[PDB]
């Protein structure tokens, strides 16, 4: 059967205004592997992402993560929306500093 | 490095 | 200490949106080295760590052909058992398979894997001693007993027990300045209030390397295994890793929570205290 993806989002590093980072959405405990993963900065969805090639878990569930080089700024909001066939509308994680 | 040709289920 | 090399396969139907799609990783602990991705242009398998370049071309060519004979299969089986559990060709289905050995801190053989999936679930499983089958279902035992008859168990043992740890070997030693290091966490503690009588205390271990870690916390010398929110180890992006406790306490009383932090790294576990 299906299994919904655990989502965190978060920085490489601890967040530093002005200071170039990577901002990351892993997203895993999911099946079937068929997903969709987008970066949103300020609701607008980020052009240039890359993720890492589809592995798995002990469990069979898959896990990736998509991660784009960014700099925070104080009021830049990002977020991670995870389209699913378990999410009957995509879900949108923000990202959180201490997180 | 991989393993060889598999059987077949 | 201990090492492991592991491929992880993974074959999708798609109905209406082409032939299967076919993925292979290869790891060694907690580091990728190779890909093979079907839908991507090279065709080749293609590095993903620095060491494993030092490979020449014929084995790049060897490798490549021989995922590509596994996807192959793959996308017989996809068929075969569709059979097996009469399931209409319009449907999306994927097969898992994941095999490996380990070696000791000396290079020495431990253990061999090989299992199988279909749909999320276990299909049929390689046996400890590496010449048995478990099958999960009727329909396993199927390719169970084809199994048997060609002997598969014995062409998947000598790879375990020969190609697999050698090269495990080779890729340990070739490797050895970034495979046989390791990178303990950098550890802090972040603090919030969340009422006028609540606060969460987080936890924080970054950097880390392998994957492996324990992070615990404690009240009075007491383990809060329950009231603990801990995230899953994810991974930083650059070969490191990350993760994060945290526990909800009175405030006033932070003093007296303690996070534990245990990682190969560390020749001694951290107790960190707010």
């Amino acid at each position: 059967i299906q299994r919904t993806p655990k989502i965190q989002v978060y920085s490489r590093h601890p967040a530093e205004n002005g200071k170039s980072n990577f901002l990351n959405c892993y997203v895993s405990g999911f099946h079937p592997s068929d997903i969709e993963v987008d970066l949103l900065k300020n609701g607008e969805r980020i052009e240039k992402v890359e993720h890492s090639d589809l592995s798995f878990s002990k469990d069979w569930s898959f896990y990736l993560l998509y991660y784009t080089e960014f700099t925070p700024t104080e009021k830049d909001e990002y977020a991670c929306r995870v389209n699913h066939v378990t999410l009957s509308q995509p879900k949108i994680v923000k990202w959180d500093r201490d997180m | 490095v991989v393993g060889a040709g598999g059987v077949g289920k | 200490g201990s090492h492991s090399m592991r491929y992880f396969y993974t074959s999708v139907s798609r109905p209406g949106r082409g032939e299967p799609r076919f993925i292979a990783v290869g790891y060694v602990d907690d580091t990728q080295f190779v890909r093979f991705d079907s839908d991507a242009a090279s065709q080749r398998m293609e590095p993903r760590a620095p060491w494993i370049e030092q490979e020449g071309p014929e084995y790049w060519d060897q490798e490549t052909r021989n995922v590509k004979a596994q996807s192959q299969t793959d996308r017989v089986d996809l068929g075969t058992l569709r059979g097996y559990y009469n399931q209409s060709e319009d449907g999306s289905h994927t097969i898992q398979i994941m095999y490996g050995c380990d070696v000791g801190p000396d290079g020495r053989f431990l253990r061999g894997y090989r299992q199988d999936a279909y749909d999320g679930k276990d299909y049929i499983a390689l046996n400890e001693d590496l010449r048995s089958w478990t099958a999960a279902d009727m329909a396993a035992q199927i390719t169970k007993r084809k199994w048997e008859a060609a002997h598969a168990a014995e062409q998947q043992r000598a790879y375990l027990e020969g190609r697999c740890v050698e090269w495990l070997r080779r890729y340990l030693e070739n490797g050895k300045e970034t495979l046989q290091r390791t990178d303990p966490p950098k550890t802090h503690m972040t603090h919030h209030p969340i009422s006028d009588h609540e606060a969460t205390l987080r936890c924080w271990a970054l950097g880390f390397y392998p994957a492996e870690i324990t992070l615990t916390w404690q009240r009075d010398g007491e383990d809060q295994t329950q009231d603990t929110e801990l995230v899953e180890t994810r991974p930083a992006g650059d070969g490191t890793f990350q993760k994060w406790v945290a526990v909800v306490v009175p405030s006033g009383q932070e003093q007296r929570y303690t996070c534990h932090v245990q990682h190969e790294g560390l020749p001694k576990p951290l107790t960190l205290r707010w």
